RNA sequence: AAUUCUAGCAUCCUUCUGGACUUUUACUUUGAGAAAAUUAGAGUGUUUCAAGCAGGCUUGUCGCCUUGAAUACUCAGCAUGGAAUAAUAAGA
RNA sequence: GAUUCAUAGUAACCGAACGGAUCGCGCUGCGACGGAUCAUUCAAGUUUCUGACCUAUCAGCUUUCGACGGUACUGUAAUGGACUACCGUGGCAGUGACGGGUAACGGGGAAUUAGGGUUCGAUUCCGGAGAGGGAGCCUGAGAAACGGCUACCACAUCUAAGGAAGGCAGCAGGCGCGCAAAUUACCCAAUCCUGAUUCAGGGAGGUAGUGACAAGAAAUAACAACCUGGAGUGAUUGGAUGAUAGGAAUCCAAACCCCUUUCAGAGUAACAAUUGGAGGGCAAGUCUGGUGCCAGCAG
RNA sequence: AACCUGGUUGAUCCUGCCAGUAGUCAUAUGCUUGUCUUAAAGAUUAAGCCAUGCAUGUCUAAGUAUAAGCUUUUAUACGGCUAAACUGCGAAUGGCUCAUUAAAACAGUUAUAGUUUAUUUGAUGGUCUACAUGGAUAACCGUGGUAAUUCUAUGGCU
């Protein structure tokens, strides 16, 4: 259905390499926008290089519906991005795979295991 | 634990049964259109913050910089909720308010007033079911209480049949149907 | 009990910072040059006034650069006591920040100019002997300048060069000399002293006046010469420590918000 | 001209250039200093509301409102203007 | 305000403390670490004044074994009957000493609709004390520490019977007490803290589950045409939003809820509102059956 | 909202209590329960007792690397990267509870000329084989003891 936007709060930012603002939107007869539509509109508008270098959060659907609001974030170059955000924010965009970790509990049940061996105490690591 | 504040809205009365009292407040249900005597209640404790607000700073006076200050304030809002006319500004006039002035100034007399709904209850209806954009975004919630320059604002919200979209559910079915 | 506290909580932290009550059960804690309830720590000028970062971790990622300076010199701890005036340096946007007390009793970033950001005042505790004879002066800051005037006495201010660490201007400590209020209930207003009394034994008060004919006192301690019976060594904030009245003070925001 | 406060003149100190003397306090006044949260309360359509301390303008991009988040409240103790009232002192 | 203060000078004293045998980037710059004295800051220890519930079926307490004071040690981080020698005979009390009770941690505060009050405060913050009961101690800037150690007492675990190890008034969970109280869950993403630290860790803390302790908002219908006539009824038909179930995107550390928009989704609107009353106080039946000072009601 | 009704008598006017009424952002409990927002919760008596798992650890260009480890770059002292271990710092904060305790604690208000203070911030300082002093200790290797643990001995290096 399409929608219109409009910053708000802008800041540049070169000590983090970034730009940072809020997004306000309107939406007449759609349900909400998502942020793979959004970074398409937002690109266009700000006449960017590479999608990768913008990451959006945030947006909530205002009560009634029609207007919306959220937060969005262009750096400069894609690697200055993946350093300074955190990752979980790239990962719902998409640009980064999630990283498989270990459970808490498995890794404090090593380490407490790992306490009681002195000396050589590698051959905890694959016995549990 | 939790820093998160909290209050009471309303309180019962002291005596429970009283003719006299009992048929004054029905008549607010009956005019206004209200669930139940709690809705009543709600507008009696919030009138009387209004009120013993105006009668700490009346005894004082008119000169005192307390007075000229937080009079001011309280007389500010009374004009822009549409409660007390701009015509007189006198915190005196703060005092002789009543509980109809409150309830004419919430939105299912508001819908009534402006004649779309047709009946206080088909008011209260009309709200709840998603119709009628106060200003921008639309309100859901009969005791909602309009503040004057909003007031000439209310319509039908864009969206549903009165408003004009998607025509609910059941007209559909009629028309596919047939 | 036992030792020193390492946390401190939200609530309990200063008012003046403007840290909300939710959103964090625990609040930033700042040792360093000033005190813990007449200072504000780096993380909330950074996140909580210049909005440059969102959160508690974008500050580390920030002050871990070495891009922010205080005084001429890189302090990479986040939780430093950035006090009352103390100059801000980011080389990044080429823009300095003197910290000052806003009339409402806040600290703000006041910006300054290039060559203005240079010096900054010390209002000296007292002056005391050190060793092989020499005379030294010490600050509010927790500096100690050594080989001063004899002229300078205790209870007033020395324009430091920072670029070197030497003195350049003297201020007197006297009846028609501008003067800051830092801490207490006067906090933000600057007006000429009139007079002070003595009280030989404990609190020495001084009565001064506002540039519009208001009079009002303060303990000495929370008081701070910035310069002559009028003009000043240093640029004021916005209201220049007028402090506006109550009735003064709706009239102004409300008027400003209606555009 | 009412209502405040204040200098003189009817015999009203002075040691100096603001404090010393006027028996001493209580009393009252103004002022200092005293953490916030809570409480009252300024501002603000969290859809209303309990709340919260946020927001609001706008095809402009070193965004702006040199943005807001006020203020009150907190016996004994420290200080001060004052002619009554009441203790208390005394009796060159 | 005030000194035997800072500081300088003189005459000696001791080793028991400083005056760098350390590390990285690059004649020469920058900073990592170490350590002494002096400020400074985060503190802490003492300390001045004033302030509390009931009890007089508690009126006299304190002392040679410190009670009150004095001199001179000692001890302490320093001041002190803090402690030790000698010496004096004081100190507190009818304005409540001394003793007893508390279903007593103190305060910031909470409930309570004139004013004045009365009752509560284990519990979000700030102090205090404690880690089964008492006592002792090491290391260190800081502990008389208990998720440190030694001992006795009281419980209790494994033992091959010689011995060894234990402290949930941390987070869940269980037994037991009771009128009386939740999951042996997921994560450091937010808030902060510790460290050799941009990177590691955190049952501090946060998110979900249980949840009519509580606070706020507000469904269970609305409108038509077709008997009482001085606007209400009448299941007589009549056509006009979410409860629910599943998507979408959004949210989320990862699920979930909210807010948006979606395909289905009410005609005894069976998607059916109950809880207490109907002699008086107290609003509302001299109704109709059964019982017969019985059963029961009844503040 | 600064509030009052029933009950002593054949009836009245009193004093006077008992009962009624309302609140709790106070517990418990009965019956009933469609929705969303917020959210107290082993305090009351047993500061009674506890199975199992978890709640304090930590590395930078920059204290000590000969893993008989890894990794492709190939370095006559030392290529980096790093398990393990020694050293440093933390573990005295936080969290939980309310049994003690009545001029005690705590509160506001002073004082520290009566004192200690890791760390932070700023100062200061040539004056007593100086191209560099000494010998042991882990991890590691070899090897045992005990039924059993975060028990550890003897021997050899640095």
């Amino acid at each position: 259905g399409a929608f219109s936007l409009r910053f708000r709060k802008l800041k540049t930012n070169p000590l983090l390499q970034r730009k940072q603002f809020g997004v306000d939107i309107l939406h007449p007869s759609r349900g909400s926008v998502s942020k793979k539509e959004l970074v398409e509109k937002i690109a266009k508008q700000f006449r960017v290089s590479d999608s990768q270098s913008i990451v959006v959060f945030g947006l909530k659907t205002a009560f009634g519906g029609g207007r919306s609001s959220g937060f969005a974030m262009i750096y400069d170059n894609p690697n200055a991005a993946k350093k300074f955000e955190n990752r979980f924010r790239l990962v719902r965009l998409g640009y980064v795979e999630a990283k498989p970790t270990k459970g808490r509990r498995a890794y404090k049940e090593l380490k407490n295991r790992r306490k009681k061996v002195r000396g050589k105490e590698k051959a905890k690591c694959s016995g549990a | 634990k939790s820093y998160r504040t909290y209050s009471k809205t309303a309180r019962s009365p002291k005596r429970p049964f009283e003719k006299e009292r009992l048929d004054q407040e029905m008549k607010l249900l009956g005019e206004y259109g209200l669930k139940n005597k709690r809705e009543v209640w709600r507008v009696q404790y919030a009138l009387a913050k209004i009120r013993s607000a105006a009668r700490e700073l009346l005894t004082l006076e008119e000169k005192d910089p307390r007075r000229v200050f937080q009079g001011t304030a309280l007389l500010r809002r009374m004009v822009r909720l549409g409660l007390l006319g701009e015509s007189e500004q006198k915190l005196d006039y703060v005092l002789g308010l009543t509980v109809a002035k409150f309830l004419e100034r919430r939105l299912q007399t508001k819908v009534f007033k402006l004649g779309l709904a047709k009946s206080i209850h088909h008011a209260r209806v009309l709200i709840r079911q998603r119709h009628i954009r106060v200003g921008k975004h639309i309100v859901d919630i009969p005791s909602f209480m309009v503040r004057v320059d909003s007031e000439k604002h209310v319509d039908y919200a864009i969206t549903s049949p009165f408003g004009g979209g998607r025509p609910g559910r059941v007209k559909r079915r009629s028309l596919k149907g047939g | 009990a036992r030792g020193p506290r390492k946390h401190l909580k939200r609530i309990a932290a200063p008012h003046h910072w403007m840290l909300d009550k939710l959103t964090g059960h625990y609040a930033p804690r700042p040792p360093g040059p000033h005190k813990l309830r007449e200072s504000a720590p780096l993380v909330v000028l950074l996140r909580n006034r210049l909005r440059y970062a969102l959160t508690y971790r974008e500050v580390m990622m920030i002050v871990m650069q070495r891009l922010i300076k205080v005084d001429n010199k890189v302090r990479t701890d986040q939780c430093y006591p950035a006090g009352f005036m103390d100059v801000i340096s980011i080389e990044k946007t080429k823009e300095n920040f003197r910290m000052l007390f806003d009339t409402k009793g806040r600290f703000v970033p006041h910006p300054i100019r290039e060559e203005e950001a240079s010096y900054k005042l010390c209002r000296v505790k007292k002056v005391v002997v050190g060793p092989k004879g020499v005379p030294a002066l010490i600050t509010h800051d927790g500096r100690t300048m050594r080989y001063p005037h004899p002229s300078i006495k205790a209870h007033d201010c020395i324009r430091l060069d920072l670029n070197t660490g030497k003195i350049v201007d003297t201020l007197k400590f006297e009846a028609g000399n501008m003067a800051m209020v830092t801490g207490g209930h006067n906090v933000g207003r600057v007006g000429v002293i009139v007079h002070r009394e003595r009280h030989l034994g404990g609190f020495d008060i001084i009565h001064l006046r506002d540039a519009k004919n208001n009079e009002f006192a303060t303990r000495i301690s929370n008081v701070f010469v910035i310069g002559k019976g009028e003009k000043a060594w240093i640029s004021l904030p916005k209201e220049k420590g007028i402090r506006l009245s109550i009735m003064e003070n709706r009239q102004v925001l409300l008027k400003k918000q209606q555009m």
